């Protein structure tokens, strides 16, 4: 768990942004103590208007392509893995399956060159994933399961580094704003990404004043 | 209009002083004969003079 | 990162180690390595300009005296926050102490001098003492002071010897330090 | 700044030290600047010129008391506001002293010496000879009387002169603060 | 792993002892290792490495304070068995010191320290100056002040000639130390 | 076999006596092996690998108490037998301490220190300085150090005339031996 605080706009107390390490495949939380800024603004504290936006310094571009895929219910679905690794030079293919982010609700058996069969779990219906690493390069694969009527939408490809929708709060009484922080398997160590984060305090009578500030995600490996 | 109004502190001070006692009766060492050797005494008879007392 | 508060020939120049250099320059920072964690250890002062605070504080006093652990400028009100409190109130300090009056109640403000903030120049002349005591005493050399009047007990040679003491140097970061 | 009322020529012509190179003028000037608030701070005596105060007040004792912290002018009105006052009160101190009589109590004045023509020679004195203590005794070695180097058998009696005010210097100083009663 | 704690190169450039056989590399260790287990005994700091114990508890009082010969090492449970129990119990110390609260009763916790790093300037310091104490002052000829000699009719000075103590380090540590 | 724990060339070392002898090597022999039977014997720290003690005990201490002579072990159960007890019973002692809680009641159990690199560094370092101390003082020279203050009414001139207390050897291997 990250706690900062926030620096006070006093004019007064090696980069701009603090900085955040975080490690691949880790979902931490993060704590940012406004008491020093908002406290002397007598109002009504802060409010549940954050906003977040995440920003790559250095990203060091995929190797490996990811990919989608359809089911109904039930039925077995099949698939390769072998048209996502467009290699410049020439070597083999090393295709695993992570146990450590395997899929969620079935089963999936990589086949011996590129195959895979992902059996559902019966009675389920939503998506799942499973994350394929062919040659230490790593991508994740998307399936969604239809409840054999329709069809279901295509889920966005989790980036490498989010913030989840709705899981952010503030404590009016203690100044304090909390959300979540989770990085996806297929960040790239050594990466660096940029995190700015919008927080509006609020006055006795409902006005707004605003707080920006910025923090530095720099994907690291091991910790 | 009831004795309780005026015997507050009286019973606060009774509470306050009955604790320091109860807290001092186990808590201060029951021990006396404080008894010291200096650093050239060999422990070993040390253990000696000690039985001996 | 201390040399930048303590450039090397300032010490040298100090300590009358020049043109005489006594115990090489490597020795020398780690005796400035080691004689910035006697001082601020034992003022309690930390490295950092002009810093604000966020502590909770407590109501030890029951009249309701309040300590803080800094010393709030001239002027600037401190305000207290959380715990039972409708909203944040606003006291101003008295000038040069940390003494005030009237769910963990929390309390904010400014420390340190609004200006430029090196490290008192002040509590260095201690450093520059202590560590100029430590180029000629490495240690087999037998000086010792005496703070008691009347003896040892036995055949004790008194006792002070400690440096940074008899060196003038806690008598010299002594005006930064509380008194309680 | 200290450039004006303090020149370092007069330091350098003071302890003598005009043509040693091994006092550069940033070492003298560290050590300037640390004896002109190493001995501020024991005498509490701010060295601007006038400089107006705001601060709180709390009456102690049943017959009314209000101790300042400046000891503020001669014969300018200190003015109380605030703290169930309906109109600011001005009263006026008595020389030397800091001590008054009649939603926090606020007062305000202004301590200082009229002119810029600032601290007396008192106070240099003592900075002169603190700084010359500085600059030719290091603490490295223990003295003595004179400035012998003793042996004692016993404990050396060097409690103070390794390098605290055994120069005149601190007492000059005192010579301006003020005993309580 | 003192070798990296403190480099022999540092000790003859401080004791200005790099040019006379007399003092050894053997020796010089010897000096080195009795500096770093008087330096972890006078403060308590454990720079030994591991020593898992396994000694038996006499619950005191009745607050129930169990003592411990030496400190466990912060955040590994002291595991007690036997004395009646069935069904070993496991307590949590709190760090720095060695008191807990709860056919006889047992304990096994482990002791000492792992990492390599986090000795302060302040304790190497003091262990500069004993060691260079005793390169050059053997138990011989009890000096006096300003290292000199005395012919005291009564008696002589006393306690000149022990380390550690007219030279610095024990007070050179005591801000490691506590209440 | 001392050898083994501290060579000659070490003392001759130490001592300074390496260029200037000072001393035949015989001598320095009988020197040494004074000097471990004075540290084994003022701390109670045996160097041989065991000696198992057969000892005759009196319960004491009505709460029932055993002093032993040796220091248990270390680790051992130390067994008590006769007595009027039906089995020899069992118990398991507190490293570095002999008290135990319980037609003659004896006990047996082995002293310890079974390795020899054990002795840590400071048994040795004090060994030095004593027989450092008794290579130049052969009886000759009075040499009395003080203790306590008044001097002693039949008019003598003071007390504590003892090697390995005058020297070094005390306040060296003290930080072993235990305060109770």
């Amino acid at each position: 768990m990250y706690f900062f605080s926030v620096d006070p706009r006093n004019g007064a107390s090696s980069c701009c942004c603090e900085s955040i390490s975080a490690r691949p495949g880790e979902v931490n939380g993060v704590m940012v103590s406004y008491a020093a800024w908002s406290a002397p603004l007598r109002g009504h504290g802060l409010t549940n208007k954050t906003t977040f936006e995440i920003d790559g310094v250095s990203v060091t571009p995929p190797k490996v392509s990811n990919a989608f895929g359809r089911t109904k219910v039930g039925v077995v679905f099949e698939g390769t893995l072998s048209d996502l690794f467009p290699n410049p030079e020439g070597e083999q293919v090393e295709y695993e399956i992570s146990e450590l982010n395997g899929p969620s609700n079935g089963v999936v058996e990589l086949g011996a060159n590129g195959a895979f069969t992902y059996t559902p779990g019966a009675l389920f219906t939503g998506v799942d994933r499973f994350w394929f690493s062919i040659n230490g390069n790593i991508g994740e694969y998307v399936i969604s399961v239809d409840p054999t009527t329709s069809e279901l939408p295509q889920p966005p490809f989790t980036t490498p580094v989010y913030v989840p929708a709705a899981r952010r709060s503030v404590d009016p009484r203690t100044h304090v704003l909390k959300f979540v922080l989770g990085v996806s398997p297929a960040a790239i160590p050594g990466d660096v990404y940029r995190l700015t984060v919008r927080q509006v305090a609020i006055d006795c009578d409902g006005n707004e004043f605003v707080h920006i500030s910025c923090y530095d995600i720099s994907i690291g490996s091991c910790g | 209009n009831t004795p309780l109004q005026a015997i507050g502190v009286p019973v606060a001070l009774y509470d306050a002083l009955m604790a320091r006692a109860i807290d001092s009766a186990d808590g201060t060492p029951n021990s006396k004969w404080l008894v010291t050797a200096s650093r050239d005494l060999d422990d070993g008879q040390a253990k000696e003079v000690k039985e001996g007392i | 990162n201390l040399d930048t508060l303590l450039p090397l020939q300032t010490i040298r120049e100090h300590a009358k180690c020049d043109d005489n250099p006594r115990v090489t320059d490597d020795l020398l920072k780690l005796y400035r390595e080691a004689a910035f964690e006697a001082a601020e250890l034992y003022t309690g002062l930390s490295f950092t300009p002009e810093k604000t605070i966020v502590e909770p504080i407590r109501l030890k006093g029951r009249r309701g005296k309040i300590i803080l652990s800094a010393t709030p400028i001239a002027g600037r009100p401190v305000v207290f926050y959380g715990g039972g409190l409708g909203s944040p109130l606003e006291l101003i300090p008295r000038p040069g102490s940390n003494v005030l009056f009237f769910s963990q109640l929390m309390a904010t403000y400014v420390t340190g001098r609004r200006c430029e903030n090196s490290v008192p120049a002040g509590i260095i002349i201690g450093i520059l003492k202590l560590i100029a005591w430590n180029i000629n005493n490495p240690g087999d050399e037998v000086m010792s002071v005496r703070n008691t009047l009347n003896a040892n007990a036995q055949g004790l040679i008194g006792g002070t010897n400690n440096g940074a003491v008899i060196s003038g140097a806690q008598d010299e970061w002594f005006r930064y330090r509380r008194v309680l």
